[PDB]
RNA sequence: GGUUGCGGCCAUAUCUACCAGAAAGCACCGUUUCCCGUCCGAUCAACUGUAGUUAAGCUGGUAAGAGCCUGACCGAGUAGUGUAGUGGGUGACCAUACGCGAAACUCAGGUGCUGCAAUCU
RNA sequence: GCAGUCAAGCGUUCAUAGCGACAUUGCUUUUUGAUUCUUCGAUGUCGGCUCUUCCUAUCAUACCGAAGCAGAAUUCGGUAA
RNA sequence: GAGAACAGAAAUCUCCAGUAGAACAAAAGGGUAAAAGCCCCCUUGAUUUUGAUUUUCAGUGUGAAUACAAACCAUGAAAGU
RNA sequence: AAAUAUGUAAGAAGUCCUUGUUACUUAAUUGAACGUGGACAUUUGAAUGAAGAGCUUUUAGUGGGCCAUUUUUGGUAAGCAGAACUGGCGAUGCGGGAUGAACCGAACGUAGAGUUAAGGUGCCGGAAUACACGCUCAUCAGACACCACAAAAGGUGUUAGUUCAUCUAGACAGCCGGACGGUGGCCAUGGAAGUCGGAAUCCGCUAAGGAGUGUGUAACAACUCACCGGCCGAAUGAACUAGCCCUGAAAAUGGAUGGCGCUCAAGCGUGUUACCUAUACUCUACCGUCAGGGUUGAUAUGAUGCCCUGACGAGUAGGCAGG
RNA sequence: GGAAUACUGCCAGCUGGGACUGAGGACUGCGACGUAAGUCAAGGAUGCUGGCAUAAUGGUUAUAUGCCGCCCGUCUUGAAACACGGACCAAGGAGUCUAACGUCUAUGCGAGUGUUUGGGUGUAAAACCCAUACGCGUAAUGAAAGUGAACGUAGGUUGGGG
RNA sequence: GAAAUUGUUGAAAGGGAAGGGCAUUUGAUCAGA
């Protein structure tokens, strides 16, 4: 990518990098007040608590409730990194309805060994490059359980749009800051 | 006092379709509907008889009958925290053959041809359909598209 | 908080137990309890569940009915099973020799399969002889024949039977029920 | 909205197959990080252009870094602000190192005197005063003429300590 | 003394408390409306089709 | 390709004003004994295809034509509108953020296509 | 009920000394309405007498500004209860 | 709109234009042009049997209506209605 | 002719091929419906989710509602009266809005630690008399939505702008000089000479002077101003625009940005950090509930027992269960 | 022309200080280091040391201090209410029993069931035993006269636990 | 021989109520090891 971006600099053209295919949201408002249609694509994306975090493969089906949901989650683009930490620090997967940390490889390659997935680091790369089993992976995920940002949101106000100087909304690159804090 | 009509609040819903006016062209009566068809309903204000409630207009439903001149329509109607079955006896001038299924149904037969010639040439299938993607990359020339800067306007009132 | 999904602590809806505090029916579930955990046989399980259903879930399954199960191709040598009361019909006239395991038997029932050269066994014996449920063939009686069940769902145009203590002419019959007085339901 | 980068932003109005390759506009937007260039440049392109974000895409944001950022400069503001009342057209003069320094000064002096909010304000232009005597706001003006000096009087030292024994001195 | 009148407030809750439920669509549905002289005819065919296949299970 | 009988979509087909139409077809056209209907063989009915004509019907062309149809980075991302803020404003209302998105207007193009059967220089 | 803004006109001439049409912006709760929130296991329901205090949109008294203020008398207004 | 004795501005007769600007019992809305309007001809389907369905709705009743079935009829050349 | 809202479909109860029944239907094995047989499972034909789905019985209480945003009716309006969608209060504690049923935030088992929400950080009061750019002086300043009010119109107060003009060939202001002739221009008028009025807006000499900007007379006269000059010498004038402040701005016990108090604020607009703290989030422990499990192979006397795992916990009316 | 630095981001880079927690209770597992023995920060705290050995910790109680805290019950959309009852205390004080019933559950028997009207008997209102009836059920339907439930392996099709 | 209510003694607190919750100081008292 980095080399695409100069050779079309050097060239006279622009690199436009691909749209991106993953986003991690999290739900930062409460569960009361919500009207019904949101709260139900919140419930569809397993974001039933404040500060929950899930991974959305990014589709136009997928983007209308990102969009629906907008002034309750904060979402963007997650890096290596952020889904690396939140993978080894609260990464917890749904086995037999049951919230199990992933402590060990075994537990990955018992409930997720039919897809091809062996290791946590499997996982983290099922996850972060949306494969044929992406749906699989992020539903074999619990919902991420992050605490609140341990710098502070940042901003005085959360509940208006990142664009007007709040919270909510597409903070693309910036998720990666916010969920770290977070973590 | 309060007035609901059988065929209350229609003033506009049962008009004719500005410049459609008059007969009903023989297309509508030339149309076959068999038990099991997916049909539209939309009243023809033109004619009276065999016509659905307004609360039918736009539905869509399955034939479960065919008489003379009219067909039976299943219609769920939600009534309070359920749906109804209600059957519809309406004239074939009201409805028409729904075309909720014939993109399906096409689609059938290309996933069948498909799926015959992947099991002739290898193994790909894909026969499920796919929300649209993000854009890949792509490479912008400016050759003849240099950029053109743009500024806002300031404020006139041109009145 | 959390916003809820689906009721809290929602119990199971399923027994777990009988609630007969029969001793003799407290061993033969603890039993089977110990079968279906340690056997992965699908019969242990139905028939661990089965010993906990009340009485009305529990219809009496009769001897023509025995036989008429019997007399399904490839199931005569199957020994019958019914967790319940075996009950006598005299209805039938010849009954085939079997083996039929049940919670209990009339003393009619089991004279008729005695008589017709079969044993009758109870579910323990059933569980030593067939720990896994080889050749059986579970029978459960009719559940929907019962009184009470005609009057459930009463209403207009149902035909459901409505809760009367006296029948005949004058007993809710003409007002409602035909269309010379007023109208038909 | 906050301190300020300035980046250039070209958009495309995104290709069909019966026109390829479409104009490419550009524009230079004042904002404090790409997800506000990239809105600011979408709302001036549907001010200007029938094209949204879903019937285009970005092309290029790229920071422009000031040229000379440690050369005291004029700059020229021409803005454009919603009042209470109405929308008026204001020509104002800053002196500053950068563009973006300026346009924070800017977007400061707008919020003070007029109470123009950030949303309110559009940037018309922002251009280097090249020669001076075409300086024409006296607030300027007078920060450039021969040999300024000025001094500053009453000087006010912040104390680290609740009590102090000196009786102390605005001398400076 | 005047009350309230009318109002929906609250019904679109209390129904999707318990949820609005598809009709539990069978196959093989009701024949109830369908032109009699259709049922009549289907009857005699239904029942010729029968003893058809019942004679030709040899 | 023309024409006729039956048509499908029902103005790109309609409307106004002129012009043209070979062949065939259609048409106007000629007659009143019969069936039939009228105040009136005008309409309708019957008879002839003979006495005549393309005058009309009809078809096509023409018109900076009316209308109609289509399209538009034309107007206009405007009006409106879903969602958001402890945004502005005394208020009336307005701005901004994430989305959807007209109508009029303007310009450009077009003026029936087609099915079955028969027939024709 | 009280107070403004404009200013066609009244004021012999002259809009604004004093007024002021056609309009329009307000304030007050000493009018009367509107409502039915409190009180129906009970707030004693007119008026007068007596007495205290408060407000100012000031009648008089203090000091003033203005006049179609010569004096006298008066009118408008300010600080003022 | 253009024409004819009485006869004009309204009588009767004629032509042309006329998308409904009329009429269809009544209130309003919808619908309707070789018709649903006007005139004429024949008639009793405003009949019999008991079901199904739509609206109001509890998916009860009543009213109104829809589509069939089994008869007997009416009308038309007929399809049909 | 939108937006929002709304019906249907996205498969094995499907698709395809062959041909059996009928008293229906067709001119006709023609069609209709139901079939026998045969072929097609990695994606069985979009996404996301699914403390599972489906089903049944029987019963409590309720059947006065109210509030908020938005749409909206009557009304001048109402803390009025009536509707639509949603969210709430009732039934709900907790942090914030001083105070308050409804607002903001967040919903609650018992504790510890950390981080925050909304709101705040001069002192009361936990937290910067923080940083930065400006604006405001109020002899009724102002100080965070709901919310506890203020308007039209005004102000060489002050700040920032728009447009049009004058200016070293001398601008504005200021002081001094001229401010004429035809001409008492034409007309009622009793009188009207620039100046009560109707129309007419000329010409001359001009550096310049209106058939006159006002004072004045009965009419004159006499002063004055437009206009031009003399002095000075560099910027100036006008009409607008909108920020803060002020006038407009009057009620009754003494009192309320919550109070104190605050004036390059502790006010207003804006920006950046740091910091404070909810029963909210994260982790852990304990209690209970629910769910999924392991364990009669004995000394195992508590298999409704023991043990493992995960999640959950607000509550009036009311139901049930264990005590 | 060559760098540097800022900014943003990454490291399965190193490392210091502070706070809270120590649940579990033979082994079992996944790992790491080590050639291998074995060791370990790897399925939850151990090691060393000191003082005290009692009111010292702690509990209870009274008071003080910081912050918070309206009077319960009731009707109500709304109660601390300038809405009602309540001065205080003790004792009493309000969904009971019966006839006939619906659902559900437990028990006995089961096409049958119900001994207890009555009789026999008795250690005498108990317990024990019993005939004929009767009630309900095993047949419905019709106003009634009346009639009265297998073409079929008590049917076919679809799904169906086992 | 209860409570309401009361006397005496003892202890404690007390600027326009009292009572209560969390936390700890102080005084009194006390269990367990
Ligand atoms: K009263
Ligand atoms: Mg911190
Ligand atoms: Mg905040
Ligand atoms: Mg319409
Ligand atoms: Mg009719
Ligand atoms: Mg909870
Ligand atoms: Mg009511
Ligand atoms: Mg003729
Ligand atoms: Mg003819
Ligand atoms: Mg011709
Ligand atoms: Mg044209
Ligand atoms: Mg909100
Ligand atoms: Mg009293
Ligand atoms: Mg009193
Ligand atoms: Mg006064
Ligand atoms: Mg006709
Ligand atoms: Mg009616
Ligand atoms: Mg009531
Ligand atoms: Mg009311
Ligand atoms: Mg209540
Ligand atoms: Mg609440
Ligand atoms: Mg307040
Ligand atoms: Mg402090
Ligand atoms: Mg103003
Ligand atoms: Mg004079
Ligand atoms: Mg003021
Ligand atoms: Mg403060
Ligand atoms: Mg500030
Ligand atoms: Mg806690
Ligand atoms: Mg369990
Ligand atoms: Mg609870
Ligand atoms: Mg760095
Ligand atoms: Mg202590
Ligand atoms: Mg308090
Ligand atoms: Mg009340
Ligand atoms: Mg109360
Ligand atoms: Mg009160
Ligand atoms: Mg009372
Ligand atoms: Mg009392
Ligand atoms: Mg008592
Ligand atoms: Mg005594
Ligand atoms: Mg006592
Ligand atoms: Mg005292």
């Amino acid at each position: 990518i980095i080399q695409a971006k100069r050779d079309a600099k050097a060239a006279g053209s622009y690199y436009v990098e691909a749209q991106h295919k993953l986003v991690f949201v999290v739900r930062i408002k409460g569960i009361n007040k919500i009207p019904p249609k949101p709260r139900k694509v919140l419930q569809l994306l397993r974001l039933t608590r404040i500060n929950s975090g899930t991974f959305v493969k990014v589709t136009k089906a997928t983007l209308e409730l990102l969009k629906l949901i907008e002034p309750y989650v904060a979402y963007g683009y997650p890096s290596y990194s952020t889904i690396r930490q939140l993978v080894y620090k609260r990464g917890f997967g749904k086995i037999n309805k049951q919230r199990v940390p992933l402590s060990d490889n075994a537990i990955i390659e018992a409930n997720l060994g039919k897809y091809g997935i062996l290791s946590i680091d499997d996982l983290i790369h099922e996850i972060i490059t949306v494969g044929p089993h992406f749906k699989q992976a992020n539903n074999f995920l619990w919902p991420f359980k992050l605490s609140n940002p341990s710098g502070g949101w940042g901003v005085p106000r959360k509940f208006k749009h990142f664009i007007q100087g709040g919270s909510f909304g597409n903070r693309e690159e910036f998720i990666n800051k916010l969920v770290k804090s977070m973590n | 006092g309060k007035s609901h009509g059988y065929r209350s609040r229609t003033r506009y819903m049962f008009q004719r379709d500005f410049r459609k006016h008059g007969a009903v062209h023989l297309s509508t009566y030339l149309k076959v509907y068999k038990v099991g068809d997916i049909v539209d309903i939309k009243a023809n204000g033109s004619i009276q008889k065999g016509m659905p409630h307004k609360f039918y207009q736009g539905k869509t439903g399955v034939v479960y009958n065919v008489t003379k001149s009219s067909v039976g329509v299943i219609i769920n109607k939600m009534v309070g925290n359920r749906y109804l079955e209600k059957r519809l006896n309406l004239r074939v001038e009201h409805i028409k053959h729904s075309k909720c299924r014939q993109e399906f149904l096409e689609r059938v037969k290309a996933n069948a041809a498909k799926r015959a010639e992947a099991k002739a040439q290898g193994v790909a299938v894909q026969l499920k359909r796919q929300p649209a993607q993000p854009r890949e990359s792509r490479i912008v020339s400016t050759e003849g598209n240099v950029p053109q800067t743009l500024a806002p306007v300031p404020y006139e009132t041109f009145i | 908080g959390i916003d809820h999904t689906s009721k809290q602590h929602k119990r199971s809806g399923h027994r777990t137990a009988p609630k007969s505090d029969n001793v003799y029916l407290k061993l033969l579930v603890k039993l089977y309890t110990f079968l279906a955990r340690r056997t992965d046989a699908p019969f242990n399980k139905v028939v661990l569940k089965a010993l906990f259903l009340s009485k009305i879930n529990r219809p009496p399954v009769s001897v023509s009915r025995i036989a008429r199960a019997l007399k399904q191709e490839g199931a005569a040598n199957k020994t019958v099973v019914v967790v319940g009361t075996v009950t006598d019909d005299a209805r039938i006239f010849e009954f085939p020799k079997t083996t039929v395991a049940a919670l209990r038997f009339t003393a009619g029932a089991r004279a008729k399969i005695v008589k017709a050269g079969g044993e009758c066994i109870t579910l323990d014996q059933l569980a030593v002889r067939a720990p896994k449920g080889q050749n059986t063939l579970i029978l459960r009686g009719p559940r929907n024949s019962r009184e009470a069940v005609r009057h459930f769902g009463m209403g207009p145009h149902k035909g459901k039977a409505p809760r009367i203590l006296s029948t005949g002419r004058k007993f809710e019959r003409a007002r409602g029920r035909r269309r010379s007085k007023g109208f038909k339901v | 909205m906050a301190h300020f980068k300035e980046y250039q932003v070209i958009g495309r109005r995104l290709p069909t197959e019966s026109v390829p390759e479409p104009k490419l506009f550009r524009m230079r937007i004042f904002a404090s990080n790409e997800v506000i260039a990239k809105s600011r440049y979408w709302y001036f392109l549907q001010k200007l252009h029938k094209v949204k974000k879903a019937s285009g895409e970005i092309v290029s944001i790229n920071q422009i870094n000031e040229a000379h950022p440690t050369k005291v400069k004029n700059f020229g503001v021409w803005v454009r602000y919603d009042s209470r009342s109405g929308t008026h057209n204001m020509y104002k003069e800053i002196r500053d190192v950068s563009r973006v320094a300026a346009v924070e000064t800017l977007y400061q002096d707008m919020a003070a005197r007029h109470r123009a909010r950030f949303r309110s304000i559009h940037i018309l232009k922002v251009a280097e005063i090249e020669k001076t005597a075409d300086v024409k706001r006296q607030y300027v003006k007078q920060f450039l003429t021969k040999d300024l000096k000025f001094p500053l009087p009453h000087r006010v030292q912040k104390s680290t300590k609740t009590f102090s024994y000196k009786r102390p001195s605005t001398f400076y | 003394a005047k009350s309230k009148n009318h109002t929906a407030h609250n019904q679109t809750r209390k129904a999707h408390r318990n949820g609005i439920k598809k009709p539990k669509t069978y196959k093989y549905p009701s024949l109830k409306g369908v032109d009699p002289k259709f049922r009549r005819n289907h009857k005699h065919a239904l029942h010729g089709t029968a003893k058809a296949l019942a004679a030709a299970k040899k």
